[PDB]
């Protein structure tokens, strides 16, 4: 034995399935018609919703 | 092959129906997209979209700033986005107080590594520096993504507004007095070889002239003292082997009213540039001469 | 809403398999010899242009020559081809050995290495897209070990034209064709290095005396310290007519040298897949 | 100088034995120099080797000997017999 | 209510605060990858903030 | 002036490197005609490399 | 003592290009190899204080 102890810390990660409560209209969601953008490339066009 | 076939005018958006409308329409079905107009579907412009640590982004958030790629010796992040202000702490024209206060600002591990791998490697700055477009976004977060353009004018989504070119004024340069109804804009790096770090000079250049010989020679007429240092070095200092007394890059054109001179705030500091109000980019790699 | 495309034809009976190949590269850079709307298999490619007796520099020459036009779409019978107007941007393959990362300027580089479409007398060579700076490395490497030619029998010269011949760049390792074969130097890098050469030896013995007159007029003072430093040089050791035809032969060899002094950027990138071998460019120059 | 400018066939080898005589400079005592000469010309040695593609033995526990490399035998000869007349 | 369980850690500078805080830890030249358990309860910056 | 080159890490992280002297060097001298016999010796002057 | 105390704790020596990936490094990088295999999972490495 050396002239001083030591003591460690660890950490371990845990998999956990949560439950979430929620009052009726505790947020009210505001959204639009979604839009579409283009990108334009040769071989291959996307496009953006 | 026909009369009535070849004297047919062509063919525009505006009126012929958008391919998902036709399909749409032709199988009689419905989305909940709203997708008869498209967005960036007339834009000429050109672009990219970059990611970048937040400590680069300072500065960034301003649409309107010039971007620069540049070579790093080691692997896995080998090479970074930097904007030219940063590049400007290196230059060693800028004066002390605008000096002072970009590197107050930025102050990260990121932008300071930058600046090391910049002051490292014994290439001069032209062999480690790729240029690319004027950036107009801003996508913050941990890693931040920008959109940049190399080839067209710098406006928004709708085109509602156009976003200027920011120049910062230390490196803003004029040659001559009679602004010309076209002007083009040109990126300068002159090295300092007396001292034992070659000082390297950044310029953004603005000039009528569009000939490539004509604005070299008016160029190394202006910048006698650095062709005269090169020379000295060539005889005073051998077996080290200087090349180029500066680089000379071309990216843009602008009409001289466009051009004005304005403010830049940032976290409340005050900085100053040049603007060019309405700027269009058309990017060339690097010439050199001495 | 439709564009003028370029068609090609192949003489050569097609098995399904190999018009499936033809698709694999249906986004490289094709190279052609002239702009015409119907053109025939042979002159797709570089194979017309190989020489047995001629290298690198005079392919790179043609290539600077050639008209490059992406290959688009296959069909039976006939092959559509693209030839991209200037600051457009469009899809291209990787055909050469180096990755790409964002913003690299791209060059075109005759081959330096399976065969590709191995029809009975024809073969599909494409050429190298490489990014600038490994452009001048190559250009640069390949020409000094041309240089050491005449002298390849010391061991060190061995060496050091090996220490020449490897090249890395971004995580790439390749090693070069040596331009130098059966101690035989092909006669366009011999023409090359030759012309190099006379350019150095010429402007050694003119540059003195001209210079020596211009320094009296200078006022920006550099050719003063130009004539110090070739007096410098000089330390470390006739017929007007044939004056002027020296300065003449100075310039005539600098002409025939100026394929390896300047090469163009043709693509630039934008961005690039995670599937590498392809990435969206802009056409340049 | 000469071997950090000579071509080798891996820089990493003729570096690190060109670094060890490098760095080999005298300290101002006498025993020691017996030592240091001796560490360093059996580095160079190595070096030369390495240089003109003659061997060089990898066994363990065993040094390459001090000599020189493709001198003509009359030279090393006269040399000998000038260390034995040292001697 | 002791003054301190553990002198070498607890003190402002002693030798778990210089190895664990990442401040200390940036003045000398650690790898910001490798996670460290301790890093949590050191990094006094942070829980000052 | 008697300090190494910095470490990477401390020219990566905290306060600023620094340059030692001023550009600007702060001198006094004694100035002798012979001419006119005259001697100037209250002299504050600049002086740079 | 460099050499002796590497092989005693039996670690490698820092091979690296050395400035600039040590600049990218302090920057933060996954120097740590895998193991060959792992019946348990994630390495909860402990800390010493």
């Amino acid at each position: 034995h050396p002239g001083f102890a030591l003591t460690a810390v660890r950490t371990d990660t845990f998999e956990v399935d949560m439950l979430l409560y929620s009052g009726k209209s505790c947020t009210s969601v505001i959204i639009n018609n979604p839009i579409v953008t283009k990108e334009e490339r040769d071989i291959s066009t996307t496009y953006h919703v | 092959m026909d009369a009535r076939a070849v004297a047919k005018r062509p063919r525009d958006p505006a009126d012929e129906d958008n391919e998902l409308v036709t399909a749409l329409k032709a199988k009689r079905e419905v989305n909940t997209i709203s997708v008869r107009y498209l967005y960036h579907a007339d834009h000429q412009a050109l672009t990219a979209r970059f990611f970048v640590p937040e400590g680069l982004v300072e500065f960034e958030a301003q649409p309107g700033a010039l971007l620069i790629r540049m070579e790093t010796g080691c692997d896995s992040p080998r090479h970074l986005y930097i904007s030219l202000y940063l590049l400007g702490i290196r230059a060693s024209n800028v004066s002390a107080s605008t000096r002072c206060l970009l590197e107050s600002v930025y102050t990260a591990s990121a932008a300071r590594a930058a600046l090391q791998w910049l002051d490292l490697g014994p290439h001069l700055l032209h062999r480690r520096l790729e240029t690319l477009g004027c950036v107009k976004t801003v996508s913050l977060g941990i890693t931040s993504l920008l959109t940049c353009v190399m080839r067209g004018y710098l406006y928004n989504t709708l085109k509602t507004e156009v976003f200027a070119l920011m120049i910062p004024k230390d490196m803003y340069l004029t040659w001559e007095e009679t602004r010309g109804r076209l002007q083009y804009v040109y990126l300068i790096i002159v090295y300092d070889y007396d001292g034992p770090e070659t000082r390297p000079g950044i310029y953004v250049l603005t000039s009528s002239i569009a000939h490539w010989q004509t604005l070299v020679d008016v160029a190394r007429g202006k910048f006698a003292r650095e062709r005269c240092s090169f020379v000295n070095r060539r005889i005073t200092r051998p077996r080290q082997i200087p090349l180029c007394t500066g680089v000379i890059q071309k990216l843009g054109w602008c009409l001289a009213d466009d051009i004005h001179t304005s403010f830049l705030v940032h976290k409340e500091l005050k900085l100053s540039v040049v603007r060019l109000d309405n700027f269009s980019v058309e990017l060339g790699d690097f010439r050199e001469f001495v | 809403a439709m564009e003028a495309n370029i068609f090609c034809t192949f003489d050569h009976k097609l098995s399904i398999a190999d018009v499936g190949k033809l698709t694999k590269l249906v986004a490289a850079v094709v190279p052609i010899p002239q702009r015409l709307h119907l053109i025939k298999h042979y002159q797709l490619g570089l194979h017309q242009f190989v020489d047995h007796t001629r290298g690198y520099v005079r392919l790179r020459g043609l290539l600077r020559n050639m008209t490059l036009t992406l290959m688009r779409r296959v069909e039976g019978n006939q092959i559509l081809l693209h030839v991209p107007t200037h600051g457009l941007l469009y899809t291209v393959l990787n055909t050469g050995p180096v990755t790409w990362e964002k913003g690299d300027a791209l060059c075109v580089l005759p081959p330096l290495f399976e065969n590709l479409l191995t029809l009975g007398q024809w073969e599909l060579v494409l050429p190298w897209i490489v990014p600038m700076p490994l452009a001048l490395e190559i250009n640069q490497r390949l020409l000094i070990m041309g240089l050491f030619s005449l002298d390849r029998s010391y061991e060190e010269v061995k060496a050091a034209v090996q220490q020449l011949q490897t090249i890395t760049f971004r995580d790439a390792t390749f090693t070069i064709p040596d331009p130098v074969i059966d101690q035989h130097l092909l006669i366009d890098m011999k023409t090359a290095c030759l012309s190099m050469s006379m350019v150095a030896n010429l402007a050694s013995e003119l540059t003195m005396t001209y210079v020596r007159k211009l320094a009296l007029e200078d006022s920006s003072m550099l050719l003063v310290k130009c004539q110090e430093l070739l007096m410098r040089l000089d330390r470390e050791r006739v017929s007007p007519d044939d004056e002027i035809a020296r300065l003449s032969a100075l310039f005539v060899m600098l002409r025939q040298l100026d394929d390896l002094i300047r090469e163009q950027v043709v693509f630039t990138v934008c961005d690039v897949s995670p599937d590498n071998k392809s990435a969206t460019c802009i056409f340049k120059g | 100088r000469r071997g950090y400018t000579y071509p080798f066939g891996d820089r990493g080898k003729a570096r690190d034995h060109l670094a060890v005589l490098d760095r080999t400079e005298f300290d101002t005592d006498v025993r020691h120099d017996a030592e240091i000469v001796e560490r360093a010309l059996v580095s160079a040695v190595i070096l030369a080797k390495m240089s003109v593609r003659e061997t060089l033995v990898t066994a363990i526990g065993q040094t390459e000997p001090i000599a020189f490399v493709h001198l003509k035998d009359t030279e090393v000869q006269r040399i000998e017999e000038n260390l034995e007349g040292v001697r | 209510f002791a003054a301190t369980h553990n002198p070498w850690a607890s003190q402002a500078g002693c030798l778990s605060d210089v190895l664990y805080n990442t401040r200390h830890r940036e003045r000398l030249g650690y790898n910001s990858k490798f996670y460290s358990p301790c890093a949590q309860y050191f990094n006094t910056e942070e829980i000052i903030a | 002036r008697e300090r190494s080159a910095p470490k990477p890490q401390e020219l990566l992280f905290g306060p600023r490197n620094e340059s030692g002297p001023p550009a600007e060097q702060t001198w006094y001298a004694d100035v002798v005609r012979c001419v006119r016999a005259q001697v100037d010796l209250g002299v504050e002057v600049r002086a740079a490399r | 003592v460099d050499r002796w105390i590497r092989h005693a704790a039996g670690v490698e020596r820092p091979q690296l290009l050395d400035t600039e990936t040590i600049s990218m490094l302090t920057f933060g990088s996954m120097s740590e190899r895998n193991a060959a295999a792992t019946v348990h999972g994630q390495k909860a490495a402990c800390e010493l204080i």
